[PDB]
């Protein structure tokens, strides 16, 4: 039986990237963000109100017999026809715990029908309407892949992930859909991810403390752990490179044997 | 001593290496006085040009500025420009390299100067070549030579129309008129003079620069063929001929087919566009464009003033507008030419190069393409990390991935001289960025540094090619940022490193050193940072036909 | 045999057919169904009669918003379908019993128009099917209602459109599989240049077979463009054999242990079945334990990673029952499984480079458009040998109706009209049958 | 009664039927302001930037003006302009007419509302087009909406440019605000709105005017491009999409090939062009471009105006550059609007096809074909024949076989409303021309002539065509001047006799009816006349990031 | 060199561009071979083979040569057997005048 070994490295950035990847790792619960709250700052739809369908369910459709096809068990969501909705992070480079191509491997493996976007900037995941609720609450709000300061939730003006961070360590928001609370010391949006205001507050606990953050980051820096010090990482990423390369060339046992 | 710091300090109130700043104190766009230029421009057309519909609004959407709007600080100068000074719309220094650019072309005389004596019996001598020099000067500008009751193009909207001659052969050259001449011995050190004479032969060119007016009108397809009639009637006039026999066939055949060389080829499919437009440059012939060579004996100074070409010519004016428009791509390039980041990172590079290989002295293998790479990257990621002011500055990850991945591919041209080795350098670059940060670049900023290094050393039919070669018409490169301009960089590192006078074509070369030529090629950054202050004289202006203002 | 490979061939519903069958049986220079599908596909024209019958009634000739006033003709082209197929077919016709073939559908609303494959013999290129059709249902048409003179030029407005004046079909109502030659992106492209909804609609949205359809004609392509030649030829025939032909039930197998799976769990499932086979060994261990893997055969790797996308697609687009998620599925299989392993992942890195700008250009204002639009020509797609095309097809086939440019909207009339082609509708069926066939003469 | 007398009187001292005149006594080109202009200004403002390089000399070549130089008669004005004025290089108004064309796509809205409303579930109503046609205005031009510190386009340089929308459903129209529509009732008259409506259903469109300066800069092929950027830009702010997500792909794919529609489209092989260039208009849309219809109830007048638009846009712009270049074509165009010549020979066949046949009465034949393009040729060169300054005004044959072949060809589609039976008209009066005078054009004038009568009625694939759907690129038209604005011209006589409003594109027809253009469509030889006086008002000069005067 | 590609090679190609695509593949590789060619050197091969191709869609200063132009360079749909030049006819024939007029009368007619 083959054992998955999911990523390289011998520094805890490498082994923060695998526990990530992992199915079998249990990430950290942290906080206790309400369904009702988080339904609110997507902005999408108001709680409780019947979930808008793209095509009819699966049952009503009489579809032709395809074994293949079939082999293969729908999301809850795509069962019931719901139309396809995202969310979206900028994650801050000054050691935010979640961080682009990360979240998008980690995605990969963890999760079932999954659209992922990653650029420098915003990590976009679009899914069915339903499905992507239950995610985005017991997994990318609750656990330790979220920071309330260094992470925020945006589908526009994404402006911040490379900024310097303000005075209380929040991360830059073009827009301010969240503020800090100086009397509690906790994080509170404001608005929804593509910025209309808010009836209601909704308080998404206090910042992580930045030893906290530089134990479980999955970003390398010269001021945390550099890159040039995880050798074994350089050694794959260069063995890749060298791979392409000599297929790319000629793609025969004798080109490998001799150059690889 | 990096060499960013004297921007930063500019740029950035705070120490360089703070990570905690300020925001949303800046009163929005009213903190830039280019932005309140924008909205009393506004008002103004609005009320006298567009009849009241409204146009440019600030408050519709983003509320630019929360963040502080920066300058940028041309590399190796002493200008700090606002950022909408350096958008091509908006910089006619720009609009200027391009304009002279695309009216460019290159007609060998030999040809024609046969058909005169073998076929018509007519002699060819300095002095009927001199008298022709001055036969095309008034006829390639738009003035009549055979026909009566012939209209003309005013004087005073072609001024910037030259037809002007060059040769390899020695003799010819000190017998002909130096109003006319580009001259090879004059404009090039000696050495680099030597190597043009030695490529091109005892052959003679003719270089036509159509009026920026007509490339303005018109394209890129038209430049040619104006300068293919405007060469036919100057010899119909200067030798005497029958106006219009059958040898004046093989003259039209010879300036429009078989000794013609313009800038750029024409474009297929969707791309589909004539010769001269900026997608029919390939790399090596952008490097013979840039004159720096000509200038200065700094190999990464050379290289890095191809890097600002390309950016301007490939990013802002190609894929920024011939390929998308509207707002386009402005900081994209500014990021490879501005604030001195890509020049220390390039100069890291030289400098480690130099010591552990030495320059141009190593065949390329594997091994050293890996170690060069690897070292330039770490270094260039390791700033960023220490300066949170610059992290600030190149914001977007394509920027930051085109600059180290550039001083990565450059480095490796230092140690090779191969572009091919560079470019696979470049390649490697970006994927172990993305190791480093779990980041690179927009969302589809690395399809061809995927299909990279398997394509860098490829002999199949549509992935082969010496880096000189590929241009924005290679499969891979045909769509996207942060990469043209920086390959074109690569491209001259591997000729600076040998201390070669071109990259490409010598013919180019010596047609781009002409001292009548608008735009300065031989200092690309200054003649940008005048553009932006507004102190550029451009061609192509209409003044003199239209009511007085 | 130039090489001693052997493939077991199972069909679409993961039935064993035959194993120790020669891998150059599958091949496009000797699958005697393969040829059979090139020259199909070259002289099959699809005839919209409905198409020609309402632009001559309104005048809307030419292309898109236009309409040329005092310029139309009010003639019952479907009425008379017969007449005129007839009068077609005696045109074409070179000897009675050659392969000339027309056919009409849906009422005679629709014609199926199969040129004598002899024109096609003594042609440089495929456009002379187009233009002799086109021809023939000019004439036809003239003929059975005595068109006057002064009106034929209307006549081939409404049948080819805008031509010459535009080098292209704009707004004719005929219609190929293949793009016309001014619109290949590359030497040698033209049988790349078929959209992934074509594949889909021709297929009636039957996954197995849009997947061996698509890898049939892109690998076919290869061979084409000189990419399948010398030392390259193996790497695809292996590909061609495993990604598009489900050869050792290598797709099937790798679905059907992730049922209830992920792209992450599919990764693993290709890597322990490289192991099993021994086309991947161990090469070291690094500091932290973490194991490095070399090909054993380089070429056999990189057609089992290509295997192993198309059950990604399946797995993750299947659990989704949407298209768009095939962007995103084709470029994170190859970069979890290059990260897992140290090998390198299908085609080298092209087939996730062709994934990246795919994503880009099918979430961004800059181009492209939904997956059903993209061909192996596209500027965006065709950065993959033949390897990327295919896995596209398996996603439109797993769409529940998600897609506003799906394959009812673009592919109506070519869908209807290639689907009455057998080894169209059902490739993998006929492939199979033909490399039986071939497989003791090689 | 001639209609040209006047103009005759205007430019000739002796009675216009005088068989003697007086040469050599006039000063050479002494005797014109405009020549002694040119020589001045090479004297003051070119000398001083060129170095010593000479230019512009009068004494090279041939000694223009050994005749009287004549001026011009713009046709139905009072304006009598130099002919140095009516070059496209030195008119502004011919140049931001080929500007105004060059610069226009149209757009259909009603698939991305659909995608919003079906695909994202947000909901379209008039409310949100109000808003969405504010944010395009300000995004169109080059201003910002999504992303922080972003650089813009100034607005002084981009005054010119609109985004406008026009729908069929009349019940939208009135809850549409004024500013952004493009109001079919008010613009057109009552019959020609009700013709247009029916023709283009209860279907919304956006028509996106990109500034002036982009064309100038790039070219066609950047205007569908930049509109669909923008367009793009404009939706995801104005119906606050994720920046960036699946759903926006199908705007792009709608804007870009499935609901644009440009002025032309892309050209093949050596003539290798991009859209929205001269060569990929077809006659029908060139008629359309065209406003006359909607201010005259002259048929006549509304043919003639188009062959001026023809004369311009294909000869001077199009053939006398972007496919040659130089002095160009002035003087072949202008035989086709000027001195009222071709209105006189219009009208006289016009005349005789009304009382003979009546308008649009008579199902074309060849015998009526043959009939009508008799008597006009007949006609048109007994006029040449009575008058020796008419024959000296239009000097070179080419001038006379256009003008002739052209009354041949409007006077057919007068009476059958079939432009083929008005092309084949074309073609007999060209062979009959030949046998009157035993001469025609220039040396290769008639390939498409001799070619014409056989391919006029041919069904052969790529013979067949209607003439609205031919243009530049039909092959026998793709090479020579005198033809191309005069097939225009007969394409608009068939459906001026028919009283259509448009004839081949509705959706062009409205429009180039916009008040908000800078050329205005609808009267074109009056406006040629005032950029020739240099009255002319032009978009696209850069004069705000110039130095000061 | 006269290199002629197997038939069956077009049969199941969509047009002619083939022989030049595989006839400078099957170059490439044997001359790599013949000369043990180092791997950053192929694509200099491939320049003095094809050309400026893929940047130009033709053979821009290549050394493999068809009667038949490349597809690009078509001025109508079904031209292809048209664009050969009048020399190349001539030359072909060695100049023999009824020889040369059958050659084009057969690919004119043909096309
Ligand atoms: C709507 C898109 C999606 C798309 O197809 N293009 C956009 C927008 C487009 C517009 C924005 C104009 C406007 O605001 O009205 C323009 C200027 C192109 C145009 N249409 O003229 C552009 N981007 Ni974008 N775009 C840029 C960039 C970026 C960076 C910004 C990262 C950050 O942290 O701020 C990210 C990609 C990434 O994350 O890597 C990005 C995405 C995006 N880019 C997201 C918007 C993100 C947001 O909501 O803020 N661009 C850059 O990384 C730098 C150059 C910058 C370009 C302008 C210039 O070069 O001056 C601009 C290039
Ligand atoms: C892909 C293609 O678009 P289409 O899919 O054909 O609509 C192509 N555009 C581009 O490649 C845009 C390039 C410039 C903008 C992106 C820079 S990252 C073009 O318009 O021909
Ligand atoms: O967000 S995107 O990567 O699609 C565009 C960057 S300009
Ligand atoms: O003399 S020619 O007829 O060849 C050219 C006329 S401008
Ligand atoms: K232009
Ligand atoms: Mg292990």
């Amino acid at each position: 039986a083959y054992k998955p070994q999911f990523y390289p490295g011998a520094t805890k950035i490498a082994q923060n990237r695998r526990d990530h990847l992992n199915p079998d790792f249990e990430l950290e619960k942290l906080r206790e963000i309400p369904d009702e709250e988080l339904v609110k700052v997507m902005g999408h739809r108001q709680p409780g109100e019947d979930y808008k369908t793209v095509h009819p369910p699966l049952e009503e459709m009489d579809l032709p017999e395809d074994y293949v096809r079939d082999l293969v068990e729908p999301i809850s969501g795509a069962k019931e026809g719901h139309r396809i909705r995202y969310i979206q992070f900028a994650d801050s480079m000054y050691f935010a715990p979640a961080q682009p191509y990360d979240r998008a491997r980690m995605y990969m493996w963890r999760f079932r029908g999954v659209d992922t976007g990653s650029l420098s900037g915003r990590q976009v995941i679009e899914m069915r309407e339903s499905n992507l609720e239950e995610i985005s609450k017991n997994v990318l709000m609750d656990t330790s892949l979220f920071d309330p300061a260094r992470i925020g939730m945006r589908g526009a003006t994404v402006h911040g992930h490379s900024l310097r961070l303000d005075e209380n360590g929040l991360m830059f928001d073009a827009l301010q859909r969240y503020v800090y609370d100086e009397k509690t010391g906790h994080v509170v949006y404001v608005k929804d991810q593509v910025g209309r205001p808010l009836d209601e507050p909704v308080d998404v606990g206090e910042p992580l403390p930045e030893e906290k953050l530089r134990e479980i980051t999955t970003i390398y820096r010269k001021d945390g752990v550099p890159m040039r010090d995880d050798e074994e990482l350089l050694t794959v990423v260069k063995r890749i490179h060298r791979a392409r390369t000599l297929g790319g060339y000629m793609p025969v046992n004798e080109v490998f044997d001799k150059l690889l | 001593k990096k060499l960013f710091l004297k921007a930063l300090k500019e740029k950035f109130e705070e120490d360089p290496k703070e990570k905690y700043t300020k925001f949303y104190t800046f009163g929005g766009w009213q903190q830039s006085a280019r932005k309140r230029e924008f909205v009393e421009a506004n008002e103004k057309i609005v009320a006298e040009k567009r009849g009241g519909i409204p146009m440019y609004n600030p408050d519709i959407g983003v509320p630019l500025g929360q963040r502080k709007l920066m300058p940028y600080k041309l590399s190796g100068t002493d200008y700090i420009v606002e950022g909408d000074d350096l958008h091509f719309m908006n910089n006619a220094a720009i609009q200027q390299m391009w304009d002279d650019i695309r009216r460019t072309v290159i007609v060998g005389m030999d040809t024609g100067h046969a058909v005169l004596e073998k076929r018509l019996g007519v002699e060819v001598t300095p002095e009927t070549i001199n008298e022709y020099m001055a036969t095309i000067n008034h006829s390639l500008p738009g003035g009549a030579v055979v026909q009566e009751h012939m209209v003309e193009v005013h004087p005073s909207l072609a001024w910037d129309c030259y037809a002007k001659i060059f040769t390899g052969d020695d003799e010819l050259a000190d017998e002909l008129d130096k109003k006319y001449l580009i001259d090879i011995n004059k404009l090039f050190p000696e050495e680099q003079a030597e190597q043009l004479k030695a490529a091109i032969g005892k052959k003679t060119y003719q270089v036509s620069r159509v009026p920026t007016l007509v490339g303005r009108v018109c394209d890129g397809g038209t430049i040619a063929r104006w300068s293919a009639m405007q060469i036919g009637m100057s010899f119909i006039t200067a030798y005497k001929l029958c106006a219009g026999e059958a040898a004046i066939a093989d003259f039209s055949y010879a300036a429009k087919h078989a000794d013609v060389v313009g800038v750029g080829t024409a474009l297929p499919a969707r791309r589909s566009r004539g010769a001269n437009e900026p997608g029919g440059i390939p790399f090596g012939v952008l490097c013979d464009i840039v004159q720096t060579t000509r200038i200065s004996d700094d190999p990464v100074e050379q290289s890095l003033e191809v890097v600002a070409v390309g950016a301007m010519l490939y990013d802002q004016v190609w894929l920024g507008s011939y390929m998308s428009g509207g707002v386009g791509f402005t900081q994209y390039a500014t990021a490879a030419y501005t604030d001195d980041i890509l020049d220390d990172f390039a100069y890291y590079g030289y400098e480690y190069v130099e010591k552990k290989y030495g320059i141009n002295s190593t065949k390329p293998t594997m091994d050293v393409v890996e170690d060069i790479a690897t070292e330039v990257t770490l270094y260039s990621l390791e700033q960023y990390d220490e300066f949170p002011t610059l992290l600030e500055d190149h914001f977007g990850g394509s920027q930051r991935a085109a600059v180290a991945a550039a001083a990565s591919g450059i480095s490796v041209c230092m140690a090779t001289g191969n572009s091919n080795a560079g470019v696979n350098g470049w390649y490697l670059s970006q994927i172990m960025h993305k190791e480093y940060h779990s980041r690179l670049g927009f969302y589809g900023y690395d399809l061809q540094d995927q299909c990279g290094a398997s394509n860098s050393l490829s002999i199949r039919n549509d992935e082969a090619s010496p880096l000189e070669l590929r241009g924005p018409n290679y499969p891979n490169y045909a769509m996207n940022v942060g990469h043209q301009g920086e390959y074109a960089g690569i491209t001259q590192a591997a000729h600076s490193a040998r201390k070669d006078a071109f990259a490409m074509n010598p013919l180019i070369k010596i047609a781009f050193a002409d001292p009548s030529l608008v735009f300065d090629f031989a200092r690309p950054r200054k003649e940008c940072a005048r553009g932006a202050l507004r102190e550029f004289e451009a061609a192509g202006e209409r003044d003199v036909i239209l009511p007085a203002k | 045999v130039k090489y001693e490979d052997k493939i077991s061939l199972y069909d679409a519903k993961g039935n064993l057919v035959e194993d120790g069958v020669p891998l150059e049986a599958i091949s496009p220079l000797y699958n005697p169904t393969i040829k059979a599908m090139v020259k199909n596909i070259k002289r099959t024209v699809a005839v919209n009669l409905a198409g020609i019958e309402n632009s001559l009634k309104t005048g809307a000739i030419g292309g898109k918003g236009c309409k040329v006033p005092g310029r139309t003709l009010d003639l019952p082209i479907v009425e008379n379908a017969e007449a005129i197929m007839d009068e077609v077919e005696k045109i074409l016709r070179i000897t009675p019993d050659d392969d000339t073939q027309l056919r009409a559908i849906n009422d005679g609303k629709q014609l199926v128009v199969q040129v004598p494959s002899k024109r096609l013999e003594v042609a440089a290129e495929y456009s002379v099917s187009m233009l002799n059709t086109a021809m023939a249902l000019k004439e036809a048409i003239i003929k059975t209602f005595d068109v006057d003179l002064f009106d034929g030029s209307t006549i081939h407005a409404a049948i080819v459109g805008r031509y010459p004046q535009v080098m292209d079909y704009m707004g004719g109502n005929i219609a190929s599989l293949l793009g016309a030659p001014s619109n290949m992106e590359g030497l040698g492209y033209a049988l790349r240049n078929i959209m992934v909804n074509h594949y889909v609609a021709t297929t009636k949205k039957n996954l197995m077979n849009a997947v061996a359809f698509a890898s049939i004609m892109e690998q076919t392509a290869m061979f084409e463009m000189g990419d399948a030649i010398g030392s390259f030829e193996r790497m695809h025939l292996l590909g061609l054999a495993y990604q598009g032909l489900n050869s050792d039930n290598l797709v099937i197998d790798l679905v059907k242990a992730n049922s209830k799976g992920t792209v992450g769990t599919v990764v693993a499932s290709v890597v322990e079945r490289a192991l099993e086979d021994k086309v991947i060994v161990e090469d070291k261990s690094l500091e932290s334990g973490f194991t490095m893997y070399k090909p054993a055969d380089v070429a056999k790797w990189n057609a089992y990673a290509a295997a192993g996308l198309v059950a990604a697609v399946i797995v993750n687009c299947g659990a989704a029952r949407a298209a768009q998620n095939v962007a995103s599925t084709i470029l994170y299989y190859n970069d979890i499984l290059e990260y897992e392993t140290g090998l390198p992942g299908t085609d080298f890195g092209r087939a996730e480079g062709t994934a990246v700008g795919f994503s880009f250009f099918s979430h961004s204002i800059y181009g492209g458009g939904g997956p059903g639009i993209f061909t192996g020509n596209h500027v965006v797609t065709r950065h993959s040998k033949g390897f990327a095309i295919p896995p596209v097809c398996a996603a439109m086939c797993a769409d529940a109706g998600t897609q506003m440019f799906s394959p009812e909207k673009t592919s109506a009339l070519v869908g209807a009209v290639y689907s009455a082609i057998d080894e169209f509708r059902e490739p993998l069926k006929y492939v199979i049958e033909g490399a039986l066939e071939v497989k003791d003469k090689i």
